[PDB]
């Protein structure tokens, strides 16, 4: 609904691969994940920075 | 765990190292696994 873009640019490969450049999108999903408020089955869900 | 990963992949036969409360876990799984001798002056881990 944001409508910012979703699928990684490309493969980020090997993980302990070094120097390791993290998909800067990500960040975005964090964000994406934080804000999120609903209701559940523990009650009220709401999250800090 | 990149530093041990890089010293087992070169082909070290023992690890001399320290660790802090927050990475001996990892050390100590992957000594464990992977058959690798590591030897610290960092304190004693609670175990076998």
């Amino acid at each position: 609904k944001q409508r910012i873009e979703i699928s990684r640019r490309g493969n980020a490969g090997d993980c302990l691969a070094n120097p390791a450049v993290p998909w800067g999108q990500g960040v975005e999903i964090e964000r994406a994940l934080k804000q999120v408020q609903v209701e559940g089955l523990s009650g009220n869900i709401k999250f800090d920075q | 765990t990149n530093a041990f990963c890089s010293q087992f992949s070169r082909g070290v036969y023992a690890i001399f190292g320290f660790y802090d409360k927050k990475s001996v876990n990892t050390i100590t799984s992957f000594c464990g696994t992977l058959h690798v001798s590591f030897i610290t002056p960092s304190f004693p881990t609670d175990g076998t």
